[PDB]
RNA sequence: UUCUGACCUAUCAGCUUUUGAUGUUAGGGUAUUGGCCUAACAUGGCUAUGACGGGUAACGGGGAAUUAGAGUUCGAUUCCGGAGAGGGAGCCUGAGAAAUAGCUACCACAUCUAAGGAAGGCAGCAGGCGCGUAAAUUACCCAAUUCUAAAGAAGAGAGGUAGUGACAAGAAAUAACAAUGCAAGGUUUGUAUUGGAAUGGUGGGAAUUUAAAACCUUCCCAGAGUAACAAUUGGAGGGCAAGUCUGGUGCCAGCAGCCGCGGUAAUUCCAGCUCCAAUAGCGUAUAUUAAAAUUGUUGCAGUUAAAACGCUCGUAGUUGA
């Protein structure tokens, strides 16, 4: 029945770890770098 | 009782957020002026808008009206004190002529970069932030400090800084000195 | 001409006509009639504490086919039974037999939401623990 | 519906018939009121 | 000192004689300069012992 | 005590008048005018401009929010004025109180009792219980601000100072720079490898500040390379800015203000990856303003979309060669 069926998919899926992540820029630095990546050669 | 000091919000939000062309124009302003937040643009814009609203109210009010001519002379005099209006601009229609870049140029980081004390707007911002600038013998930590007309050439390094000609004294510099001293001893 | 009275002394007509005709606005009626303070089980609160009576699986409105797992809750505050939604598929499974729920509104000011049929409330914290944290798993651990 | 009568677009059953059903129903209800009082 | 120092602003007072210092200066400021620490230190427990008395039953 | 000014309600239209309603006269009473109270005599008075009732999650104002201009919503909540001190009521004292850490009584509560009796009132400040969606310490001090006295020198949980505080509001980090490699431009500018310079926070000591302590500032010591001294929140079909990205589920599970996505190759679900928005803040609900010239004085609409009273006369109304 539907009471049994509930909660399937999240439990069902084969989860994968999120592994190695390098830290991002913040703030003015992040915005400036983004501005340069979008708009300099690529604008 | 409650504290009787006043307080006010720095800005007005620009609404309708995903106006791409407007958003990219703000990003160009961030890129140019060494700003950390859209809120920085919005506060300077809010100040400009307050000025623009005042200037509109004055110019809409009649010629030779006593409040208007007094407040108008006072406003223009203040624009002269700030240096926001310079030599060649001298009436309320030039206040309407004022623009958001002109206000942004008044920021201390822009002045520091312009004078060439630092190599970039960001380098200028950090130089100010590290308490290493001084304006007229006053040490200042605020990169958004809006200079007056006189004070623009009164900008030089903080006295007790390395760039002031005092001690660096840094953990690195001291560590090198200890290494040399231990080597010699 | 061909419209409302222009007359100087005609403010009385404009006020009475406006005053009477105002009532046909839906927002104005709900706000200015007593029904607000009466028919709403939340009685002007955003939030209410209740207890779960029953776990039910409601079938979706005609364009969709799907059973939405919901909870019939009795508010402690005013002693009123309501049906409330529970977001998160396994969180209903986690939730207990007579769980103590902090239930809220559903983003629509007492109007119906999506394909849910008259279910106007949603549970956002259970046994003082956060629903989002229960859904996450990186965020705060389940209750004892 | 609104206060205004009929207005058959696509609509449903006849307005006059709906009206007949309600007039007959109101009488039936009036008989229930009579039973009561 | 104020921000960035190199300056210190304060306030000074110079009295005519020692009698003037006694006469027209505040006790904490006299202590801060140099004088004995404050008498009768107890907060509202003083009040509590005080309010109990009925018409010379005892002084204490 | 004069004048002027109210939210909603007619499925509230006649109210008030033997029990003073409205007037007159005479007295009494009052601190004084006064139906304030008594007697005698009149029969009035108020009412669509909505009286009289009923509702209000209704203390009033200065004001607050949003305001292009109108407006609309809101105003326990730092000031001014009112009201109240468990419920009602009554006094005393005194110039001033119908006081309330004055008194008396009743009802609603309730404490100690030696069982006769006796005493109690946080909507003062803490703190606790209950209510709840929801809100802090039984801290220290009278140094300032002021108040009261036999008024300097004393008192004051008035008041100040801390503590708890992501209610809001402001400022403001999370790098900067030179080398190389790459990129574009043919010997220039821009940006992913490296490695030397600059620095707060953080830890300690002072000068100082203070009722005292703490914070501020200032100085002296210390003191980052994964600068682990670790940026989050929500998105990427459309509305609406960024992926027909990689796997899983398979009209199920589920998500998603709305449209929708899901029946095996999912651009919406569950993960992972990249990208995007705002940023020490961002989600969520509820209420509210804009949005709404969608309540319309400005400024709406009524042939066919919602809406011209069946028709005419007509008093109030509004308009007036």
């Amino acid at each position: 029945g539907s009471l049994a069926r509930a909660g399937k998919v999240k439990n069902q899926t084969p989860k994968v770890p999120k592994l190695d992540k390098k830290k991002r820029l913040t703030g003015r630095a992040k915005k400036r770098q983004l501005y340069n990546r979008r708009f300099s050669d690529n604008g | 009782p409650k504290s009787y000091r006043n307080y006010s919000k720095t800005a007005r939000n620009p609404k309708r957020p995903f106006e791409k062309e407007r958003l990219d124009q703000e990003l160009k302003l961030i890129g140019e002026y060494g700003l950390k937040n859209k809120r920085e643009i919005w506060r300077v814009q809010y100040l400009l808008a307050k000025i623009r609203s005042a200037a509109r109210y004055l110019l809409t009010l009649d010629e030779k009206s006593s409040k208007r001519i007094f407040q108008g002379e006072a406003l223009l005099r203040r624009m002269v004190r700030q240096g926001l209006l310079g030599e060649n601009e001298e009436k309320l229609d030039y206040v309407l002529g004022l623009t958001l870049p002109k206000l942004l140029e008044r920021r201390l980081q822009t002045k520091v970069f312009k004078l060439g004390l630092a190599k970039s707007v960001h380098h200028a911002r950090v130089l100010i932030r590290q308490r290493h600038i001084r304006v007229g013998k006053q040490m200042v930590d605020i990169p958004s400090f809006l200079v007056r007309v006189d004070s623009e050439k009164h900008i030089d390094f903080a006295t007790t800084s390395p760039f002031g000609g005092a001690r660096p004294g840094r953990v690195k510099r001291k560590s090198l000195k200890k290494q040399k001293e231990k080597t010699e001893a | 001409g061909s419209g409302k009275p222009s007359g100087l002394r005609a403010a009385r007509k404009l006020r009475i006509r406006r005053r009477t005709q105002r009532w046909a606005d839906k927002s104005y009626k709900k706000s200015h009639l007593g029904t607000r303070w009466k028919s709403n089980p939340f009685r002007g609160s955003s939030h209410a504490k209740g207890i779960v009576v029953e776990k039910v699986a409601i079938e979706a409105k005609q364009p969709n086919s799907a059973y939405r797992k919901c909870v019939r809750v009795q508010l402690i505050k005013n002693g009123k039974k309501i049906t409330a939604f529970v977001p998160g598929d396994g969180c209903l499974n986690f939730i207990d037999e007579n769980d103590e729920v902090l239930v809220s509104g559903f983003g629509r000011s007492g109007h119906s939401v999506g394909d849910l049929p008259g279910v106007k409330f949603k549970v956002v914290k259970v046994a003082r623990v956060s629903l989002l944290a229960l859904f996450k798993e990186k965020k705060e651990k389940p209750r004892s | 519906h609104g206060a205004s009568r009929y207005k058959k677009s696509r609509a449903k059953m006849r307005w006059k018939w709906k009206k007949k059903r309600t007039r007959r129903l109101q009488k039936k209800r009036r008989k229930m009121r009579q039973r009561s009082r | 000192t104020l921000f960035g120092g190199g300056r210190t602003k304060g306030f000074g007072l110079i009295y005519k004689n020692v009698d003037a210092v006694k006469k027209f200066e505040k006790k904490y400021r006299l202590v801060r300069e140099g004088l004995i620490d404050k008498e009768t230190k107890a907060g509202r427990r003083a009040s509590k012992e005080l309010k109990n008395r009925r018409k010379k039953v005892r002084g204490t």
